């Protein structure tokens, strides 16, 4: 329950992807679990709100990640790679142009494990999560969803 | 299939991190699939 990044595995072992602990919630992206109950330790964690269109899913309770990036700044990536540490990777996003507004996007291409990553401003909250984008080189969207 | 969480790290931004990555501006469109896809 501990606050924290985390790595989502499957049953030998594969890490699948990545999630946010936060206030009692986990966060990830929905193309990791596809909705799927987790267990941590002895316990289980339950979906409570997911949506394909945002490609997020909560558990235990609501969406609770509320950050945005500032349109200026360089973020971290906090990448939790299948097999290796967690390591925090600086960038300057990019944009994401679409008919419904500006999402910021980082041009950054690590195993698809690494899904549900979190992005962080230099404050350290997050402002979205990694995995869901496009291919020009993989560039992910900034994947925040609302509190 | 058994789905579990570990714990890795604490949330924080580190002072020494690598920086890489370019900061691409691209039009994309949203589908009701959640895919995005570019549009010219």
């Amino acid at each position: 329950t501990t606050d924290g990044v985390y790595r989502v595995m499957t049953r030998g072992s594969t890490q699948v992807g990545v999630g946010v602990m936060q206030e009692g919630v986990f966060h990830t992206m929905w193309h990791v679990t596809k909705g799927a109950a987790l267990r941590s330790g002895e316990g289980r964690l339950d979906p409570y709100w997911g949506d394909v269109k945002q490609d997020l899913v909560s558990y235990c309770g609501p969406w609770k990640l509320d950050a945005a990036w500032d349109g200026l700044s360089e973020v971290q990536l906090l990448a939790v790679p299948p097999g290796e540490r967690a390591k925090n990777i600086q960038t300057l996003p990019g944009i994401f142009k679409t008919k419904d507004g500006d999402i910021g996007a980082v041009a950054l291409d690590y195993p698809a494990g690494t899904s549900g990553s979190p992005i962080l401003d230099k404050s350290g909250r997050v402002i979205g999560l990694y995995g869901n984008g496009v291919v020009i080189s993989y560039v992910s969207a900034i994947t925040q969803g609302k509190r | 299939v058994d789905m579990y969480i570990e714990r890795a790290g604490d949330i924080t931004w580190e002072k020494d991190a690598e920086v890489t990555g370019n900061s691409p501006r691209l039009d994309v469109a949203l589908d009701e699939s959640g895919d995005f896809s570019l549009v010219e």
